């Protein structure tokens, strides 16, 4: 045929030439579509499945099965043509052109009688060649699809099947839905083990077996927008193409996990000995940012080291924490310290201010409006911020200020790592670090006191799903002395930018401590009375220009500045 | 308190096939 | 007619004849009712096919296969096993779902967990469970996340998050996790679901729920579980544990749910608190998750009976159960292994035997330690 | 692709027509990393309008002709493809599909074509709609097999509205983030583009101007993006030099920027230090009387701007207490006109209508599903 | 004019005359009376308006007994829906009103939905011929557009 | 000008002159008057603007008596829709304002819809000539598009 060559690609001739990828696995569904093609009436399989699962590949695996004789006798010597509906609409301008090109195609399929037709994107069959008075491609094929005198394979996304095929109910019973499911990991492994020749030849790399096990395992676990076959092939291709630029070569699993680390932003890569040394000395690097508060700095370090050892539950988040304690002692500052440790940015912290969830009607800010409602397509602050960054530190600041029905949205967040938004897209929280910070006698003879206040306020199944409940110490006076050392170093950092020093005395650091420590708050006031009583009186002396580069400013409001 | 955002479906159709006038 | 609500009788039934005749053309022949049910089973996903002897015995030991994942909870595992057995014996009402369950009881005893074990039994995957997390349906207006927006709204073409997941898999286990956390109007949309097996979506397509196993897990009615007695004066002082719980849960389910919702539930199972002998077996179930991850890096996590007993002592809350055991294994096993893997004290190619270097053989344990000795 | 809907950027780089692409080399390497893949070798340059997404491809097309490509991209004639011109002329059925299949047939025969589709969000529904023969569904089979190499260029909003929303198109394309350059990166761009704009305008452009173009466009222009906004200052100042004539300087950039915003060149060409030195006398011009208030806020802004400032505090927080309308919002307008040069910087929220916490969801936005969302 | 609102008087009435005359020219290998008009209208709207068979008349008088083959007890409502159907088949129902409007109220489980299914199987042979609008899925006002449709210029208008 | 909003002055009025002269020349087979123009406007718009015949003049005199053949009691309401129709046929209503504007209110079932149907049965001989816009199905914000139509380009505009 030559009519089918200009409106279609012969996949049987492409499988003779070895131009189709080998379809290793998926034999149970090639067998399934050969049953539908062998039918008397309605011999038309539509391959419905998610994007990536290999719907087009099964038909390419059928075309490889025809050229090898692995088909039944009623499918032998069939020429399978990927019918390009766009090529049929192309070259039409006039009334009756597209209908004439279809009748010429269907005349050749009737004449030869050895054509399996493959309409990839079968949802584009409705409204194909539709115009001022034009019989569409669907209405012309429907008499032949219903009587079995045209053997057409379709392939449609499950989304595009419910949106376009099921909206034409006379066309959905022209086709048999063959479920093309996403493969399991061990099936995806066997796909990669069979596709290893095409990717070792394209990238001139050597893809090892553990790389393909890791490409299928780490893709199901850490990629949640694409589908098994692709997501894992994507890790193989991007690793072989990254090694193509390195030689401008063996692809191990560390080359796969590095590609996944560059792409999801989830640190999953094989541990650098300098990075392991960073994780082992995590606490004292978190103690650079926050002073004291050891039973939390030791406890969020155990959660991150449990993640990077590969010892966390893959069905739960990386860490779940109540930072309970008094105000001002570094509940948010540790969450920012943990975000700087994992990203180098305070703005990588997803801070959800739970104070403005005070009623029970603002929970759609977390997960989006349900369908029908305003902000259904722009819906979910918490869901969209983690759909984009799966590895995150999510802060729920002042968790007791929220209504107690906002926690019930976050229960299966803690237990399952799931938060299905209002659109219905489940967002993976399995790699987040969830932090719930909470500001919330007599004759005898704080951790017992605070944990009972949580049991009174929070639900018993909310606290049951928190990994670590951490009560915070009120900072002692000597811990305030170590904090004024830390908070002048911001001022002293931008003063050494001008080459001038700022050295305080013991009386100056004690006076900041007496003006910064409160039984009400604590440290928070200390941050204020340094940027109001040290930083302001240095800024106007830069304005006065009585200081300069090559000077030291000793300090002993009532503070002295030389 | 709630508002439903409706969804004003627009009429969108493919371009019209035309019929030609012949000049010999 | 029974197992398809997408197409119409003449064709739908011709499609079963024609594809079974075409499946026998691959074989060679006789098309019997077995081969029709195998075609319908491959199409809808609903197992209606004739039970093989390897699967007939498996359904009879369904409780034993669910007890490989569920520790204890005998009446809970029996109840969902009777639902699947009357489905596969052809004895369920074809107008009603396969089973409608309220899993009720305290937190961490296996309510959500049996739902994942049942979906793992029926499908080989916990992710085959349709887990509708009802905690995010506390707003009354999120009922449209079950069936979709009506005509004239956004999400009308995306109509249904529950109706669409069961249009794909009409035989599925649908979990309504923490049903008491939803609004009253949300489960009133599920009244047709439980009795008629219907949930008409936003576009107007009725979805068969007649082959689903509907599970409503619920923490409701368990607030006296941290208390051994009530507030009042009492005649007895014995072990009406669970007993009063089964009374208190059934009282609080009748208060929270309309009696017509509970009328349509096939079985309300109030779950036991996990006993101490069940937490001992729960250690083995929870170490094997950690041991399965060390075998990914070629390490064998072996715990002795002294270390397994001490995890059961440290991780036994009668009020919660198995989540403090999970947190115990997290703090005492995993966090100490997460050090020792990163220090290369233990490493790949080694077996990690977990012992106790301090302690008695049955004492409470307040000064005890876990020692992780690497061998090989 | 013919030279009818696109433009050979590889042949443009042979004749030295493409501007030099300084920086953005992590992105050109990332585009080569996508284009060297076997299947779905289709990068999307995701950025903002004017961040240099076309410049990454111009830098790639230069890297093809200089042999810096990894023997998968060697001698690839990179063509652009104006899909806007490709849709243009479709009033009849099949016009768009015919012009796209001619392009797609031309790539099939030559086999060395890399498409650059600027505005790849236009691909969705370019012919009719999502489920219809559009340009997306025509290209989706060959994009999924690596047989059509296509560099896209959307913004971050348009990638999320059109490519992520379209199922079976998010997989075909690989996101390559092109961020907005920093000011120091932009000065390196302008110094690399120095010889192009000096030779075009026949006007010498100094290092003082290019630092001024990148710094002041980041400050004073906030609807556009660095690379472009700052090049447009260099380009317009060299153009307005031609209508005055030999040298573009710091003050020449501040003039052509002052004609855009409306700031007087002085308020652009100043120096925070002096800029706030005679602050008091300029705030007296619309506040006469209550002089201790002006000298208090003039002292406070000069403390909390000049010298030291943490980046975790606003420029000043003030409670204006006292009798109403005696110069309360009259000083704040007088401070706003001093702020960077625009009186139109004062915003009255008028909190008197608020006596409700539920109206705080009508001031900071509503939860979605409720009134007060727009 | 009574049993059609999709068509217009002259034609619809000519439709009944022409098709009853065409049914009688099939039977003669002859007179068209009002019973043959009502047979044609019953074949076409699906509304039983034709002259009552003595077997069907006995079935309508024995309606309460034949609904009690599926409905145990509840004789107050079995006779109430039987009075509605007999009032329709006697032609004594108000032509402007529906054949019967009922609120089946009471306790759960006693056969409110089952009588609606028994009434639908009585009138049609299938209880799946019951148009069953389950009102639990109407949770706020805006789901009323499931009943009558979307207004013009919104999705699902067609 | 008064009784057309779809045509334009020159022809709209030549339409009345030409068709009245055409209706007059069918009668002589010769004077077209004020009353002959309003008969043509009555045939064409359907609005009774023509001079009342003696049978119809007394019918509007007894209209309250003719509405009481179909509605029992409600005398204050039958009079007030009688004051409105008789303003219109006396050429005497404000022509910047509808011929009658009424809130019928009160208890359920006392003849609010029945009077509206009786008023439409008076003026037209048939109560299905009542444009009955049942506003209970318009409780959505945007079902106003059913009353006036969709804007152009949005489906169902035509
Ligand atoms: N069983 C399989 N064996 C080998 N490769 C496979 C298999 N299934 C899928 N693939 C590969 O996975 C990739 C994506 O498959 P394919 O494009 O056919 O999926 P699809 O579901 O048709 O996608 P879409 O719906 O987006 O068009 C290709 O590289 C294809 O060869
Ligand atoms: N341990 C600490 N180390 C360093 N800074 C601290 C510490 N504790 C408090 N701060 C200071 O507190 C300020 C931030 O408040 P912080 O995040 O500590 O509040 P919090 O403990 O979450 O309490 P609240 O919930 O009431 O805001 C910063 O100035 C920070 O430097
Ligand atoms: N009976 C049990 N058998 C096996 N594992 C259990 C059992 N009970 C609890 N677990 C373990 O405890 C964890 C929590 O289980 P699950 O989610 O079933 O508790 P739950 O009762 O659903 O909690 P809640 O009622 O608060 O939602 C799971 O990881 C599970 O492995
Ligand atoms: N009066 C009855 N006669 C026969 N069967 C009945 C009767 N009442 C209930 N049943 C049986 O019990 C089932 C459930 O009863 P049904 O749903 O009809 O009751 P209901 O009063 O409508 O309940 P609900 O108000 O909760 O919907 C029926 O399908 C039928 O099998
Ligand atoms: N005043 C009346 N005169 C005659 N018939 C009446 C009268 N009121 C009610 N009816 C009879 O009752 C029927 C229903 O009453 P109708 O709908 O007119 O009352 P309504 O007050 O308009 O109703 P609603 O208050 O429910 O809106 C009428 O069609 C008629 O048969
Ligand atoms: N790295 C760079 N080096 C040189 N010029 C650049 C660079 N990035 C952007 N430009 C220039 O800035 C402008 C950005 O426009 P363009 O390249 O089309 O990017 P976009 O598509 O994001 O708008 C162009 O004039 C371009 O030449
Ligand atoms: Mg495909
Ligand atoms: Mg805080
Ligand atoms: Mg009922
Ligand atoms: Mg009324």
């Amino acid at each position: 045929s030559l009519v089918l060559d200009q409106f279609g690609r012969n996949l049987t001739a492409a499988a003779m030439e070895g131009k189709l990828d080998p379809v290793i696995g998926r034999e149970k569904e090639i067998e399934r579509v050969m049953q539908v093609l062998s039918r008397r009436t309605k011999n038309n399989p539509v391959l419905i499945g998610e994007p990536g699962v290999g719907k087009t590949a099964v038909v390419e695996g059928l075309a490889q099965a025809i050229v090898h004789g692995e088909v039944p006798e009623t499918l032998k010597d069939k020429q399978l043509y990927t019918l390009d509906l766009g090529s049929l609409v192309a070259g039409s301008r006039y009334r009756g052109d597209f209908e004439e090109r279809l009748k010429k195609v269907l005349k050749e399929i009737n004449t030869r009688g050895d054509i399996i037709l493959f309409i990839d994107a079968l949802h584009t069959l409705v409204g194909a060649g539709a115009a001022e008075g034009a019989i569409d491609a669907a209405s012309i094929l429907k008499p032949k699809l219903a009587r079995g005198e045209l053997q057409t394979i379709g392939a449609t996304t499950l989304d595009e099947y419910r949106k376009y095929i099921e909206k034409d109910a006379a066309l959905e019973r022209r086709f048999q839905p063959v479920q093309v499911g996403e493969p399991t990991v061990e099936h995806t492994i066997e796909i990669l083990k069979g596709l290893r020749d095409r990717y070792e030849a394209h990238h001139r790399v050597s893809i090892t077996d553990a790389a393909m096990v890791a490409a299928a395992t780490l893709a199901d676990r850490y990629i949640n927008d694409r589908f098994l076959p692709d997501k894992a092939i994507d890790l193989i291709d991007e690793a072989g193409a990254r090694m193509r630029i390195r030689r401008m070569a063996e692809v191990d699993d560390e080359q796969i996990a590095e590609v996944l680390g560059n792409w999801t932003g989830i640190p999953v890569f094989k541990l650098t000995e300098a990075e392991t040394t960073r994780l082992l000395r995590m606490e004292e690097e978190l103690h650079k940012r926050i002073i004291g508060q050891e039973d939390a700095v030791k406890a969020v370090s155990k959660a991150i080291r449990r993640t990077r050892a590969g010892l966390k539950d893959p069905k739960r988040p990386s860490g779940s924490f109540i930072f309970a304690g008094p105000s001002g002692v570094g509940k948010t500052e540790l969450s920012k310290a943990l975000a700087n440790f994992l990203f180098g940015d305070d703005d990588a912290l997803i801070q959800i201010d739970m104070g403005e969830f005070h009623d029970r009607f603002t929970a759609s800010r977390l997960f989006g409006a349900p369908p029908g409602y305003v902000g259904y397509e722009e819906g979910g602050q918490l869901t969209e911020k983690v759909r984009r960054k799966p590895f995150s530190v999510v802060l729920f600041d002042a968790i007791e200020k929220a209504h107690q029905e906002i926690y019930n949205s976050l229960l299966q967040v803690l237990e399952d790592g799931r938060l299905t938004d209002g659109q219905g897209r489940t967002v993976d929280f399995k790699n987040t670090v969830l932090i719930f910070t909470s500001n919330l006698l007599g004759f005898s003879k704080m951790k017992q006191k605070v944990n009972d206040e949580l049991k009174k306020h929070f639900r018993p199944e909310f606290l049951n799903r928190i990994d670590d409940i951490i009560v915070f110490h009120q900072l002692t006076r000597e811990e305030i002395i170590r904090m004024v050392d830390l908070m002048i170093s911001r001022v002293a950092g931008q003063l050494k930018s001008k080459d001038m020093a700022l050295v305080l005395t013991d009386a100056a650091k004690a006076l900041l401590a007496k003006r910064g420590f409160d039984p009400v708050l604590g440290a928070r006031p200390l941050r204020r009375t340094i940027q109001r009583e040290i930083e302001d009186q240095l800024s106007e002396k830069i304005l006065f220009e009585e200081v300069g580069p090559g000077q030291v400013v000793t300090v002993d409001a009532v503070f002295t500045f030389t | 308190m709630k508002v439903l955002i409706l969804a004003c479906l627009v009429a969108l159709a493919l371009a019209r096939e035309l019929e030609e006038l012949n000049v010999p | 007619d029974r197992y398809i609500n997408d197409r119409f009788l003449p064709d739908k039934a011709i499609d079963l004849i024609d594809e079974a005749g075409a499946r026998m053309r691959i074989r060679r022949a006789e098309v019997d009712d077995e081969q029709i049910a195998e075609v319908l089973g491959n199409w809808t996903g609903i197992p209606v096919f004739k039970l093989t002897e390897a699967e007939t015995t498996r359904l009879l030991r369904m409780e034993e296969e669910l007890h490989k994942r569920i520790i204890g909870q005998e009446d809970a595992v029996k109840a969902v096993s009777k639902a699947i057995r009357r489905t596969r014996a052809g004895l369920k009402d074809p107008k009603r779902p396969s089973g409608s369950f309220i899993f009720a009881g305290p937190s961490g005893v296996g309510k959500t967990e049996l739902s994942k074990a049942l979906a793992n039994f029926l499908f080989g995957d916990d992710d085959a469970l349709i887990q509708i997390d009802m905690g995010e349906f506390h707003d009354r207006f999120t009922a449209s996340r079950l069936f979709g927006a009506p005509p004239g709204y956004v999400g009308y073409e995306e109509g249904g998050q529950l109706t669409e997941k069961v249009r794909r898999k009409p035989f599925s286990v649908v979990l309504f996790d923490a049903i008491e956390k939803a609004h009253q109007e949300i489960y009133n949309s599920l009244l047709q679901v439980l009795e008629d097996g219907r949930l008409t979506d936003g576009q107007g397509r009725t979805v068969d729920f007649k082959n689903t196993v509907l599970i409503f897990t619920s923490n409701l009615g368990t607030s006296d579980i941290s208390k051994p007695v009530g507030l009042g004066f009492s005649k007895g002082g014995g072990e009406n544990d669970y007993e009063r719980m089964k009374q208190k849960v059934n009282d609080e389910l009748k208060k929270h749910f309309r009696p017509e919702f509970l009328n349509r539930i096939d079985d309300i199972i109030v779950f036991h608190q996990l006993t101490r002998e069940e937490i001992i077996r729960m250690v083995d179930l929870m170490i094997s998750r950690v041991a399965g991850q060390l075998k990914s890096k070629d390490m064998a996590l072996v715990l002795t009976d002294a270390a397994k007993a001490l995890l059961a002592k440290r991780g036994f809350d009668p009020v919660l159960g198995a989540r403090p055991l999970r947190r115990t294994i997290q703090r005492e096993i995993e966090d100490q292994l997460s050090e020792k893997i990163l220090f290369e004290e233990v490493g790949p190619g080694q077996v990690v035997t977990v012992d106790v270097d301090n302690w008695d053989g049955e004492g409470p344990g307040e000064d005890a330690v876990f020692t992780f000795t690497g061998t090989r």
